[PDB]
RNA sequence: GUGAGGGGAGUGAAAUAGAUCCUGAAACCGCAUGCAUACAAGCAGUGGGAGCACCUUCGUGGUGUGACUGCGUACCUUUUG
RNA sequence: GCUAAAACUAUGUGCCGAAGCUGCGGAUGUAUACUUUGUAUACGUGGUAGGGGAGCGUUCUGUAAGCCGAUGAAGGUGUGU
């Protein structure tokens, strides 16, 4: 019962190459080089799915800080004031408000400094 | 409605022939013929023969006028190679490859 | 001495970037009207209103 | 007007007529869900910032359906150690359409 | 996608003029870098340039503390062997204060194409006059 | 060039079934179309992300391209590493 | 780059900061309870040498004188799922 490998092997190599398309030089043409490229891409994706949350939190904090300093407070003091006032709006929403609506962010800053004092 | 001519099996490297091919690509037939006639390259003779055959095909089989004909397309492809052996010093042997090419030219109004 | 790595097709093409050919200087000779190479006798032996052969 | 709502451990800013995706909810397709824990409601110059929650605010929405997101591939590999692992993933979601906002 | 990034086309750059008489170099440079990068706007995006144009006048009056005026050394190497050249703060401020400010700010700015583009928005002049009246800069105290 | 090689006509169900002639994969090498690219330093990807071209149920859409930006020194074997 | 510091000693308030902890959704091993069922509960789910368990796919024999097929099989090349 002799078995030929051609069809299955070709299908596997073709699938790897198809996943590899868009890379430079031998990475998108040669199976040996392409197979390594796919695995490293997967590893980078696994690490970046975690890094993304940190990066977006840092961006939100920066925008909130800019808005707070326009309204006369630092980011840390505004966060403390909001916590004292018992406001539970998160930083993503606070940053969106800071970017798109200055009056509402000013009202929030007023509330925070009122709680501070 | 391009008219095509193919010269298969010319005994010259495609790298060498493609220089003349690029030199004449996209120009009018009369100017291209003058260039080929006054060039000194070996590939020029073969390209000229292919172009003349294409113009004859367009005139005879398609009832077209040469005055409005330009070199609409042209390209060279590699053909089958011949393998030879070159003796070297101290009994060492090397493999010689003799290359051939196919020339395709299309003329259209 | 020999390469440690095989060169890329892109680098090979970049090296060949200076390989393009050029046209010669062709003009029409007034005596016969046939296209000829500038400053050269025509294929029929005509130049500057003189015929070399018979 | 716009409002801020909580759902699935995250917060969203919404307006009437908007469509959004949230974590898989148990509500049946075509049903209506009401949020009564609004944190903030803005209407022009009228700004209500509920400390825990604005009293009387209500956001009503309809459940269009449920679905799954695009596939993600997980890969783990330890070089020179002869170890490898893979798995796929598709996160469920419920799609909502905001139909009413009341302060 | 509820979080959005600033669009370069929609960005607006405002012009300001700053006087350097009597101020401390580093503490001024920090604020200049902040404004050049655009950290002071709620639309700040790391991959976009949202800063403002900053003109500096009376740059040769900038001050340092301690003995740094004599003991602070600026180096530069020509790639020839033994080609290390040295100068100090007083001579360099006398000759090319623009270089002083350029070094101070480029040190505090990011390193890349965006950093190079951002540093172009700073204009430094040794005198009390600047050629940018057409842009109508406003006085900024920093 | 009474060459080779082609184009038309004709045969055939089929002529990229035309005689190193069933199907005709990959490496490698051409032509054409769209986007990017000549002030910027590194395993070439990954997470974000403006602009452009085409298709559009014009949509919070689809297909190509990817200015700018955070992170990031291949695989196997053998080893304390 | 920094000098009543952006250095050192002592002290207070706040904040940033990990794949640690919490929140939302999903998968799975063991043991209990519901004393049928597969539903809840509790704990657990980094890993080399190595041990245990469960599957995908390929050639051929029976089921097969059956079923699909020139209204197009295998094979090749794209798309969607």
């Amino acid at each position: 019962a002799r078995v030929k490998r051609g069809v299955v092997a070709h299908r596997r190599h073709k699938k790897i190459l198809a996943r590899a398309k868009g890379y430079y030089g031998a990475r998108s043409r040669v199976y040996r080089v392409a197979f390594q490229a796919v695995i490293k891409a997967g590893q980078y994706a696994y690490r970046d799915r975690r890094q993304k949350k940190r990066q977006f939190r840092a961006l939100w904090i920066a925008r909130i800080n800019a808005g707070a300093r326009q309204n006369g407070l630092s980011y840390s003091r505004m966060i403390d004031g909001l916590k004292k006032a018992q406001v539970i709006i998160d930083r993503r929403v606070l940053a969106d408000i800071a970017m798109h609506d200055a009056v509402a962010f000013a009202a929030l800053a007023e509330k925070a400094k009122g709680a501070l004092a | 409605m391009e008219v095509t001519a193919k010269l298969r099996g010319a005994a010259i490297s495609a790298q060498k022939a493609r220089l003349v091919a690029d030199l004449i690509r996209g120009k009018s037939v009369a100017h291209a013929l003058n260039i080929l006639n006054f060039s000194n390259k070996k590939a020029a003779v073969l390209v000229k023969k292919a172009l003349e055959s294409a113009i004859a095909n367009a005139e005879h089989n398609n009832s077209l006028d040469v005055d409005d004909l330009k070199v609409s397309t042209i390209y060279v492809d590699e053909g089958m190679s011949l393998k030879r052996i070159m003796p070297r010093a101290k009994g060492r042997a090397d493999r010689i490859t003799k290359r051939t090419c196919h020339i395709t030219v299309k003329v259209g109004v | 001495a020999v390469q440690q790595n095989r060169k890329s097709r892109s680098r090979r093409d970049m090296r060949r970037s200076h390989d393009a050919l050029t046209e010669n200087a062709l003009t029409v000779d007034q005596a016969t009207g046939e296209t000829h190479r500038r400053h050269h006798v025509t294929k029929d032996g005509f130049y500057r209103g003189r015929q070399l052969f018979a | 007007m716009y409002a801020v709502i909580q759902s699935g451990g995250k917060q969203h800013r919404v307006v009437e007529g908007e469509t959004l995706k949230v974590e898989l909810l148990k509500a049946e397709s075509g049903a209506t869900i009401t949020f009564d824990d609004v944190l903030m409601v803005v209407n022009g110059d009228n700004i209500q910032i509920g400390a825990p929650v604005v009293a009387g605010a209500k956001v009503t929405a309809e459940v269009i359906g449920h679905g799954r997101h695009d596939k993600i591939r997980i890969i783990k590999m330890r070089r020179r150690k002869h170890y490898r692992k893979q798995q796929g993933h598709r996160q469920w979601f419920t799609e909502l359409k905001i139909t009413g906002i009341s302060g | 996608m509820k979080t959005l990034s600033a669009k370069p086309a929609e960005v607006q750059h405002d012009w300001f003029v700053v006087d350097a008489t009597g101020k401390t170099l580093g503490r001024l440079a920090t604020e200049i870098a902040r404004r050049l990068r655009g950290k002071h706007k709620t639309s700040y995006t790391p991959h976009v340039d949202t800063g403002d144009y900053i003109i500096v006048i009376n740059a040769e009056q900038v001050q340092v503390t301690g003995n740094k005026a004599l003991d602070k050394k600026y180096y530069r190497h020509t790639e020839f062997p033994g080609g290390l050249k040295e100068t100090n703060f007083e001579k360099l401020v006398a000759h090319k204060p623009e270089e002083i400010f350029e070094r101070a700010v480029k040190g505090m700015l990011p390193k890349g194409p965006l950093g190079y583009a951002m540093i172009k928005k700073m204009k430094v002049y040794a005198g009390s006059e600047h050629p940018h009246a057409a842009q109508q800069p406003q006085v900024l105290d920093i």
